[PDB]
């Protein structure tokens, strides 16, 4: 979960 | 299957065979003397020893194939690789000597990196506990991550939002977008992860 | 769509091989078929169907 | 630069330049080749930012004949033939460039198959009610013909009075450009304007005004079958088309002062099998009779020297991006799959 | 008619009519007045051209026949 | 002594159709061309329509010869599927066997 | 003329091929008298012809004249691949022949069309189980 890329947050 | 369980899959790798004997270990020596007694399946027509063979593109091609039409699926793939390369040569010639160093013109490198930027690390799978199905955010195996990056890319290009655009132009445009961490398919990856973070409290189900 | 030579050479072959010699449309050629075979009712499989 | 030559004048090319690529200036691409270049070759010019044509024995053989042309004898018909994708079109274009740079008047038909198929507006002609006009096909060619021969369209002057309508007419002595502009401006007169152009050039070339090159790619189209239909859904014959009826006359050796260089193409033909390439198989009986006597020039696959120079030209443009393409094992696979065929090699390299 | 024939005959054909018309224009260009048909069509070059066209018309077309036809046309048209 | 009344009617239809076959063939020939006058063909139409209804061969039905079943009949043996199988399954039909492949 | 050659046969689906591989050559392959790239316009069928010679590093070293009948374009290319590989084994070392065997180049593919069964739509597909 920490490694994963959640994208530019908004 | 028309192959008895005794039939082993063929190993198509020239290097594996030219490897000298001295480099071989006692375990690798046993496997080689064993296969001389085993039955081997006929090599499929898909894969060959050619130096230009790419198992990922061959797989992406099959996931685009409709009704066994490999000729058409293959034609679309090669048209996409040509369209990606031409878009990069046009971006390359129009750029400055400094920007030119950062511009990739190999469509195979773009294709692989575009998919790797879309592979989802974690997915939502309904694990059952207490008589109900809760979409638990579960780790994804390597096979599943690579498959999902392909299915999402092919699905996006088949979407009806694209009006009269041919597949080699749609797919090339999506690959170059994903190659730059941009696009709808990249958003699907990000949203899947964000949904998996909102259901972290449901990991106990 | 045939030359005079071909048209008259085909009409000569028809005379020798006992084919229809006059120009005959497809509808009228059924008369030839009707008399070239036995009627269904006259075939032994038909009138001797049952023991 | 092992695959390139510094000699960019097609008049000085010889056997020592076989297999080497010479550059066609952008100025000559706009003027000499507004049409006729293969569509995929045009893509290569945009991608490589340059037009380079390999010098091969078909064009060299043909350039040798044109340089020794006797302009007093009747025009000679040269027919390029060969298997699909062997370079017939680009051998013709190499010859068109030679004549274009020698101040010849160029009559280039880039594809004669386009005049016998897929015609939306097939109008009846007014000059002859038994023929059909093709305003879009004719106006398109006229625009390209004007571009190639714009410097000669004022010096050349008509030798008759041509009537377009009751009100409008082209009087004797008017520049031929006036005839070419009437067809472009008024598409209804485009098909007859083409017929007047072919009429004047054939007439004035035999008088010594200029040298004329007739270049027709897909010549087998003229004496084959069409897919155009009448309003009663009946098939139309090529002779009934005004564009085809008049182009058929340029292919007769009843004039002198130039040459007729044509190329066969099964690609885009009508009612011909995929593997048909020989002259009679593609031209038919009516076609072979219209051109006989003619000089057939064979175009074949790349020889070992030409194949390697072709690969080097791609590697010099960084077109082959696969890391294994420059290797000896990569080139042997590119040779087996294409079998040295220029078109198959260009298509295979296009995605590698 | 010619369409009914099953064997090509060079005599009184389009080939004979076209080649003879070509040789006359060439003689006129040289300003030579030897316009006799029997003399023009009696040379050995015409016999090779006749033998080549007949082969193309009555036998299977192939690269060797197209080359034999080519060399016969080059001699008649003085193309070297 | 036929299997049923329906087989007996077909027997009569086959007998009457055989008796009128030549007469019907000749009259139909007059109707099946564009050569003769319509006035003559119109009379031939009335003549063939005036023949007995059971002389018309389209009314003949291929019934099972042993059970009179009108459907499920195999023309080659003139038997219904049920009767054919009974004989086939007891090895009484020369050369016929169960098919596996 | 004294040129050494080997001959073999191959079968793929309903396609049957017979190939003559010459000991020495330039890489020419004739299929029913036609150039292989004219007979096989599909790039995948030509890759199958390349596979045996490429695997043993003999591209451009043998001439082949083969005849193939039956089956489709892919089955014909597969049958020729097997016929050429079997004949090519005469001109390679014993160790190379065992490498071709382990690569699946010398095994006749047993995968043939399955018969349709009665009472179902296809060889395996069943008719729709009607809504209850
Ligand atoms: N002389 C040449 N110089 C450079 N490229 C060439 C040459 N000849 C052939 N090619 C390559 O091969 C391709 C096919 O050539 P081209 O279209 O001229 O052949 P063709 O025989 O006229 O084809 P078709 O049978 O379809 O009419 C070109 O687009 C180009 O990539
Ligand atoms: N509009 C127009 N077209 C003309 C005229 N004269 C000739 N043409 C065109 O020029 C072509 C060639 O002329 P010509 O040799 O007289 O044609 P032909 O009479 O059909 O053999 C014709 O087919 C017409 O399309 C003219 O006075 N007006
Ligand atoms: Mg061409
Ligand atoms: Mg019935
Ligand atoms: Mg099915």
């Amino acid at each position: 979960l920490a490694v994963a890329d959640f994208g530019p947050r908004d | 299957s028309r192959y008895s369980p005794e039939f082993k899959d063929p190993l198509i790798d020239k290097e594996y065979y030219r490897k000298p004997v001295e480099e071989l270990t006692e375990e690798e020596k046993y496997v080689r003397e064993l296969k001389k007694t085993q039955l081997i399946k006929a090599a499929p027509a898909g894969k060959t020893s050619s130096v230009f063979e790419d198992p990922v593109i061959s797989k992406f091609t099959n996931m685009m194939m409709i009704g066994g039409n490999k000729v058409l699926a293959r034609s679309l793939m090669i048209q996409t690789l040509e369209a990606v390369k031409r878009k990069q040569f046009e971006k390359y010639h129009a750029a400055s000597a400094e920007e030119q160093a950062t511009i990739e013109r190999n469509p195979y490198t773009i294709f692989h990196q575009a998919l790797k930027n879309c592979e989802p690390m974690i997915g939502l799978v309904p694990i059952l506990k207490g008589g109900r199905f809760y979409q638990v955010p579960v780790p994804l195996p390597d096979r599943r991550r690579r498959f999902l990056a392909m299915k999402w890319m092919i699905t996006e290009c088949r979407d009806k939002k694209h009006q009269r655009t041919l597949m080699p132009e749609k797919l090339s445009h999506k690959l170059l977008e994903a190659f730059h961490n941009q696009g709808p398919v990249i958003k699907r990856k990000h949203d899947l992860h964000k949904m998996a973070e909102a259901n972290r409290a449901l990991a106990h189900y | 769509s045939l030359s005079e030579y071909a048209f008259r050479m085909s009409r000569l072959s028809a005379r020798l091989f006992g084919e229809v010699t006059r120009p005959t449309n497809s509808k009228s050629m059924k008369v030839v078929k009707l008399f070239s075979e036995l009627p269904l009712a006259k075939k032994k499989e038909t009138y001797d169907w049952y023991p | 630069a092992i695959s390139r030559t510094n000699e960019n004048d097609p008049a000085k090319h010889g056997d020592q330049h076989e297999g080497q690529h010479y550059n066609i200036s952008p100025q000559d691409l706009e003027t000499v080749f507004p049409h006729g270049l293969p569509p995929r070759f045009v893509m290569q010019v945009k991608t490589f930012s340059e037009a380079c044509l390999m010098v091969r024995k078909p064009a060299l053989e043909l350039l040798h004949y044109l340089k020794n042309t006797s302009f007093a004898y009747p025009a000679i018909r040269y027919l390029l033939y060969g298997e699909k994708g062997t370079g017939k079109t680009l051998s013709l274009c190499h010859v068109i460039h030679f004549c274009a740079k020698q101040d010849w008047l160029i009559l280039h038909i880039p594809d004669a198959h386009l005049w016998v198929k897929n015609c939306r507006d097939l109008l009846q002609s007014s000059y002859n009610k038994q023929r059909f006009d093709q305003p879009l096909e004719a106006s398109t060619w006229l625009k390209n013909f004007k571009t190639t021969n714009e410097r000669f369209l004022n010096q050349i002057k008509v030798q008759e009075k041509y009537v377009w309508n009751k009100r409008e007419s082209t009087e004797k002595g008017s520049p031929l450009g006036e005839v070419v502009e009437q067809g472009i401006t008024r598409v209804r007169n485009a098909t007859d304007a083409v017929g007047i152009v072919l009429k004047e050039l054939k007439r004035q070339s035999s008088l010594g005004m200029f040298h004329l090159l007739v270049a027709v790619d897909g010549i087998n189209a003229l004496w084959g079958r069409t897919t155009l239909k009448r309003e009663d859904k009946s098939p139309i014959a090529p002779e009934e088309l005004a564009l085809v009826h008049n182009l058929r006359k340029m292919m007769k050796n009843d004039w002198h002062g130039g040459a007729i260089v044509s190329a066969l193409s099964q690609t885009g033909s009508l009612f011909k099998p995929r593997k048909a390439y020989l002259p009679q198989e593609l031209l038919g009986k009516e076609g072979f009779d219209a051109l006989d006597p003619f000089i057939p020039i064979l175009v074949s696959n790349y020889n070992p020297k030409e194949f390697e120079s072709c690969i080097q030209y791609y590697l010099e443009n960084n077109w082959l991006q696969h890391e294994k393409a420059p290797t000896e094992e990569g080139k042997k696979e590119l040779l087996f799959l294409s079998n040295a065929n220029p078109s198959l090699l260009e298509r295979h390299c296009a995605y590698l | 008619t010619e369409a009914d024939m099953e064997e090509y005959i060079w005599e009184n054909s389009s080939s004979e009519r076209n080649i003879l018309e070509t040789l006359l224009q060439m003689k006129a260009a040289e300003k030579n007045m030897e316009i006799n048909k029997e003399e023009l069509l009696g040379t050995k070059e015409i016999e090779e051209y006749k033998k080549s066209v007949v082969s193309l018309k009555n036998e299977e077309e192939n690269e060797n026949s197209i080359s034999q036809y080519k060399e016969s046309v080059k001699r008649l048209l003085n193309v070297t | 002594h036929y299997v049923d009344w329906r087989m007996w009617r077909d027997v009569k239809r086959r007998k009457m159709a055989y008796e009128y076959a030549d007469e019907r063939l000749r009259i139909n020939s007059l109707r099946k061309n564009t050569i003769l006058p319509k006035i003559l063909q119109d009379v031939a139409d009335e003549e063939i329509a005036a023949l007995p209804r059971d002389s018309c061969p389209v009314r003949i039905r291929n019934r099972c010869v042993m059970t009179s079943r009108p459907r499920g009949v195999k023309r080659r043996w003139r038997l219904s599927r049920i009767v054919f199988r009974h004989l086939a399954d007891h090895g009484q039909l020369s050369g016929i066997q169960r098919a596996t492949w | 003329q004294g040129m050494a050659f080997s001959k073999s046969e191959g079968k793929r689906k309903t396609a049957k091929a017979e190939a003559i591989v010459y000991k020495h050559g330039s890489g020419r392959i004739k299929v029913n008298g036609i150039d292989y790239q004219l007979y096989f316009p599909i790039t995948q069928d030509r890759e199958q012809l390349m596979f045996p010679f490429h695997f043993v590093d003999r591209l451009g070293k043998h001439d082949v004249t083969c005849t193939v009948s039956g089956g489709g374009r892919s089955a014909q290319a597969g049958a020729i691949r097997l016929a050429m590989a079997k004949a090519l084994c005469s001109f390679v070392t014993e160790d190379e022949v065992e490498w071709m065997r382990q690569a699946g180049l010398l095994t006749t593919d047993p995968r043939v069309r399955e018969r349709k069964k009665p009472g179902q739509e296809g060889a395996r597909r069943k008719f729709t189980w009607k809504k209850r």
